[PDB]
């Protein structure tokens, strides 16, 4: 019971489509350089506009 | 018989994923600048906390998060001006989990109770109360996540999660094939996948709609203990117990890049993303967070000032913060 | 320079800060007792023999929190027993729509609640339709809370104590028992409901006051169901070691429970003491044999120099069983005060 | 000829040593321990008494030295009353911490509510405030006098002088002697017999070391406080008692006797706070 329906799911887990590690790689670290004049966190932000300060 | 059968195609599987690989990410992002050394200072120390902090969660506006300890207080802070703004009496003390909606009208909480209870932070009365209590797991409540004003997930400690409805109290879902006890869940930027991982060092990705696992991630060997969904949804980070944090990937199935290091043997208790996705912070056991370079696999900083083991951690939306949670009864927000 | 908005968050925060603060220095004069166990090893005898109080606690603050609890539980029972209908008798559904669509927009009691105590009674039908929506599983209570909410309709209701408890979901897991004893507060943890792992909760307590490990005497012949290949008392034996030499429990002391006299009493003069031990034979006696099982019991502290363990036996009536536990507790206070002045 | 040189030396030592102890004391328990701890506000205030108890030992040591007080009547009028407030704030902050350690072994349920760190603030403030009400009436009668063509400003009372002298030479040794040696004594040796009677001291050769060891340091404390504080309060009720012929004996006496009293209040921190196990774990961190 239990081992067949694992199975029928990690056979069906088989057959999905997968594209190259290359072409993720890629387009993740293109969506990395496409928001990095975004992120405060890498890019230091100017003391004006952070909401983060001594009082 | 069938264990042949299943062993074969799982062999199957895996070469398929062998065979998919032709570069590493360390090759594709072996030719762009360094985020270098980056430099992180709290700004605010939450201070209020009397017991061992175990969860939190940021807010969709970006000035407003939670935090859960052992006090049984699940405390709304204040990220700018420091004010403590909610504290709800919990009718359990032992929790490790709590989520924060994404219309921030409502906080959940849970753990050893088998409980998730949902409070209304917008009551008529001004003050806060509850709503509904989820019952219906046989395990620690380790994750929950608010879908919407509706729908909450949860990870249990009975090797299941869950889908729930708030005003009916009923699992319209159940997500059933680990073998092994989930200890973190994470919504997708879409709210139309979540990914969880669990005891026996494997994560599963599950479709809320159609209620089956799609992916299955056999990359770590000790456990899971936090995982985290990349900004785009293409990908995620897992945490676990063996000091490695393991990049994973939606599209292509297989382990990207390991970030681990041969000085930092201690386990692994939370990670997030940034908006940018280039920084992956992961909280440790040996007292302090370390920055990760998501791209070069490199630490860029240590977030020191905790002397206890940090257990949740949490970048905001919009990027401007970095609030590390601990077992000393205090938050600390970065930038 | 900050204005009314700014101060009033000021004093509300302030107000957060005293509240913490008196909920703290409360949570310090508490002793946490963590209740082990095997398998029918006696908690429950341990448990029901301190019947002092069991829900004593926060009454003020439990009776204003569940009243949504109860509103929710409500129309979620109404709307299903109209679900339940389908799949004369018109203007009560208008009127159980027109509730459906107040409760929808919160409403409060004043108009909603009386609507729907007094239509819903009216009808005869209601208890064939609720009989009929037994075939799929719904609420356990939800007939109760009709026919034990109607005589009650105050805007702030507080009818009784038993409301409480039939609303609070019953917790599966992690239990909590709350007596007290000679001017001290003792809170006892139950674990027997989470069976995953305990490796990923025992962390959750690290620096509980005691342990009441608790391990039956008449189990030392006794074998497990689980492939008949297991002895109960060598199970509790690598429990007791497993606690023993854990990194969460390294000071802490523990409190063992042998729980089975009588029944041992009555094992030992029929059943042969070498099962359990084979390379132990001595006498025969009832004292001799339950001294040498808490002996070799008491030798599995590996660090022994720092901890302390404290073995009661305990068979059925046993007032002094507590006297026991205030005895090792407060010895486990008086090593905590003497740490907190510099002495120890 | 060389006698008034030693006492000065042995005057400076003893007040370098002391100052530098209190402010190394200050320092720890401001910088690397917190102050949460009841017994660390006892302690702090403990030092604050024997370094504000110290810092008047030049003063009195260039008065030997030049046999004149050049300072001023306000200078010392403000520096006997500091000294009057010391030394009652310094013996009653030892006695509350006797009695906070007798509370934390003899009465451990009671222990658990009374010894908030909000009880030993409003405890030391009444102390400070109890040190005052008798330093205040010494504030408003001390003063500067002339004679022999010197000065010197020893207080000086009303119109029945023998009375009135005589009821504080009374008072400062009945409250300061017997108060603190009779509670010091009662509680220590109930916490002692306490520990003998407990479990985790008795019964191994590592536990019977720590109780020897925890009772070897208590009564260290006592005879310290009861021998260095025990010659000057009987020498001074002998000098009042019956009249002494001057002699450079009796000086270098009187002289000894107020040594050992501020030895003790330089040794308060070294056995206070360097043997406290607490200290020692953040000494061991660095
Ligand atoms: C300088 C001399 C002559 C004046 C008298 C000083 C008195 C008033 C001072 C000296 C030491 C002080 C205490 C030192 C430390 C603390 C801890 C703090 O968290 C609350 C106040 C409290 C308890 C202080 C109260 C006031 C105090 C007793
Ligand atoms: C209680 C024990 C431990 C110590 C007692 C010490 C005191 C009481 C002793 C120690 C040295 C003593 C002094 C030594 C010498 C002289 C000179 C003599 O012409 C008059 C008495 C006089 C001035 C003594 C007075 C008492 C004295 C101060
Ligand atoms: N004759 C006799 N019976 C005893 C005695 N003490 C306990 N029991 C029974 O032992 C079972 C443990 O069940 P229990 O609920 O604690 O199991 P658990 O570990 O899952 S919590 C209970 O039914 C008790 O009547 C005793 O002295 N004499
Ligand atoms: C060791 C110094 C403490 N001092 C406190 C005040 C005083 C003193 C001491 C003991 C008993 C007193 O009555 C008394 O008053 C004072 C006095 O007459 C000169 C000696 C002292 O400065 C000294 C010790």
């Amino acid at each position: 019971a239990q081992a067949r329906k694992l199975v029928e799911q990690l056979k069906m887990e088989a057959n999905i489509d997968r594209i190259k590690v290359s072409k993720a790689a890629a387009d993740l670290m293109a969506y990395c350089e496409a928001h990095a004049k975004e992120d405060p966190l890498l890019t230091p932000v100017p003391a004006s506009e952070n909401p983060f300060r001594e009082k | 018989q069938l264990r042949q059968e299943a062993e074969q195609l799982k062999n199957q599987i895996r070469d398929a994923r062998k065979a998919c690989a032709d570069a590493t990410l360390s090759q594709i992002t072996n030719n762009i600048d360094p985020v270098g050394r980056i430099q992180m200072r709290t700004r605010r120390t939450l201070r209020g906390h009397l017991a061992k902090i175990y969860a939190m969660h940021w807010g969709t506006d970006s000035r407003l998060l939670v935090s859960a300890s052992q006090d049984g207080k699940l405390i709304i802070w204040d990220s700018y001006t420091t004010n403590k703004v909610h504290a709800i009496p919990l009718r359990s003390s032992w929790v490790m989990t709590c989520a924060y909606a994404p219309s921030g009208n409502y906080v959940a909480c849970g753990g050893l109770d088998n409980i998730c209870s949902i409070y209304n932070l917008k009551t008529r009365e001004g003050n806060v109360r509850v709503s509904r209590e989820l019952a219906g797991h046989t395990g620690y409540l380790s994750c929950c996540r608010f879908l919407d004003d509706n729908q909450i997930v949860t990870s249990s400690g009975d090797t299941t999660c869950a889908l729930w409805d708030i005003e009916t109290g009923q699992q319209t879902t159940t997500f059933t094939g680990h073998t092994g006890d989930v200890m973190s869940l994470s919504l997708a930027p879409d709210t139309r996948l979540f990914v969880s991982g669990a005891c026996d060092a494997s994560a599963k990705l599950w479709d809320v709609r159609e209620g089956m696992c799609r992916q299955t991630f056999t990359g770590h060997e000790s456990d899971i203990n936090a995982i985290c969904f990349f900004p785009n949804g293409n990908a995620f980070a897992t945490g676990s117990d063996d000091a490695t944090c393991r990049l994973f990937d939606l599209r292509a199935d297989q382990e990207l890049m390991t970030y681990s290091h041969d000085n930092i043997i201690c386990g692994i208790t939370s990670v997030s993303f940034s908006k940018s996705g280039r920084l992956l912070l992961a909280g440790y056991d040996d007292f302090n967070c370390n920055v990760w370079d998501a791209l070069k696999a490199d630490r860029a900083g240590v977030l020191a000032g905790h002397d206890n083991r940090v257990s949740c951690l949490g970048v905001t939306d919009d990027g401007m913060a970095v609030a590390t949670g601990s077992w000393d009864s205090f938050l600390k927000i970065w930038n | 320079t900050l204005s009314a908005e700014d101060k009033a968050a000021v004093e509300r925060s302030k107000m957060i800060d005293r509240n913490l603060r008196e909920d703290g220095e409360k949570a310090a004069r508490e002793v946490k007792l963590l209740l082990l166990g095997a398998g029918e090893s006696g908690k429950s005898t341990i448990v029901k023999q301190m019947k002092i109080i069991h829900e004593a606690g926060y009454s003020e603050e439990e009776c204003k929190q569940y009243k949504a609890v109860v509103y929710s539980n409500t129309i979620q029972s109404i709307i299903a027993i109209i679900r339940a209908m389908g799949r004369s008798a018109r203007a009560d559904d208008a009127r159980q729509l027109f509730v459906l669509a107040g409760a929808a927009e919160e409403g409060f009691m004043t108009a909603e609640l009386a609507g729907v105590i007094k239509r819903l009674w009216k009808d005869s039908g209601v208890q064939a339709c609720f009989n009929r929506s037994r075939e799929y599983q719904l609420n356990d209570s939800a007939a109760y809370y009709l026919n034990d909410l109607d005589r009650i309709a105050q805007p702030n209701y507080i009818p009784t104590q038993q409301d409480v408890l039939r609303t609070r979901v019953k917790t599966t897991g992690i239990v909590e028992t709350h007596f007290t004893f000679k001017d001290l507060h003792f809170k006892m943890f139950d674990v027997g409901g989470q069976r995953s792992e305990r490796k990923k909760w025992i962390h959750c307590f690290e620096g509980v006051t005691a342990i009441i490990f608790c391990v039956a005497l008449s189990d030392y012949d006794l074998v497990l169901a689980e492939d008949e290949e297991m002895n109960r008392m060598h199970e509790s034996m690598k429990l007791f070691d497993s606690i023993c030499n854990n990194k969460w429990f390294t000071d802490t002391s523990i409190i063992l429970f042998l729980n089975k006299k009588d029944l041992f009493e009555e094992k030992i003069k029929k059943s042969p003491l070498t099962i359990c031990y084979p390379e132990y034979a001595g006498s025969n006696t009832y004292e001799e044999a339950a001294a040498y099982i808490q002996c070799q019991f008491e030798d599995l502290n590996k660090r022994k120099d720092t901890k302390e363990i404290y073995t009661h036996f305990t068979c059925a009536t046993d007032t002094k069983n507590v006297q026991f536990v205030f005895d090792a507790v407060t010895d486990v206070i008086i090593k905590n005060n003497l740490k907190d002045c510099g002495l120890f | 000829m060389i006698t008034a040189i030693t006492i000065m030396a042995l005057y400076s030592i003893v007040c370098v040593v002391g100052l530098f102890g209190n402010f190394l004391v200050m320092y720890v328990i401001v910088r690397y321990t917190k102050m949460k701890t009841a017994t660390n506000i006892y302690i702090f205030n403990l030092a604050l008494a024997d370094a504000l108890a110290t810092s008047t030992l030049p003063f009195q040591s260039v008065n030997y030295l030049m046999g004149t007080w050049p300072f001023g009547t306000i200078l010392c009028k403000i520096v006997i009353s500091i000294d009057y407030y010391n030394m009652f704030t310094s013996i009653f902050t030892l006695c509350t911490m006797s009695v906070d350690r007798y509370i934390a072994v003899c009465h451990p349920v009671k222990a658990l509510d009374f010894r908030t760190p909000r009880n030993a603030k409003i405890i030391n403030v009444c102390n400070w405030i109890l040190s005052s009400a008798i330093g205040l009436p010494v504030m408003f009668m001390a003063t500067t006098k002339y004679r022999q063509g010197s000065i010197d400003c020893t207080l000086t009372f009303s119109h029945p002088t023998w009375y009135w002298e005589n009821l504080l030479k009374i008072c400062v040794f009945i409250f300061a002697f017997i108060m603190p040696v009779l509670i010091i004594t009662v509680c220590y040796g109930l916490m002692i017999l306490r520990l003998k009677s407990v479990r985790m001291l008795s019964g191994s050769k590592e536990k019977d070391r720590n109780l020897r060891r925890i009772t070897r340091m208590v009564l260290v404390v006592v005879a310290v406080f009861i021998v260095c504080w025990t010659p000057i309060h009987i020498y001074v009720i002998i000098k009042a008692l019956v009249t002494i012929p001057e002699t450079t004996f009796q000086t270098v006496s009187w002289h000894f006797c107020i040594a050992l009293g501020y030895t003790n209040s330089c040794l308060n921190p070294v056995l206070y706070a360097f043997l406290d196990e607490n200290f020692k774990r953040c000494f061991r961190e660095f």
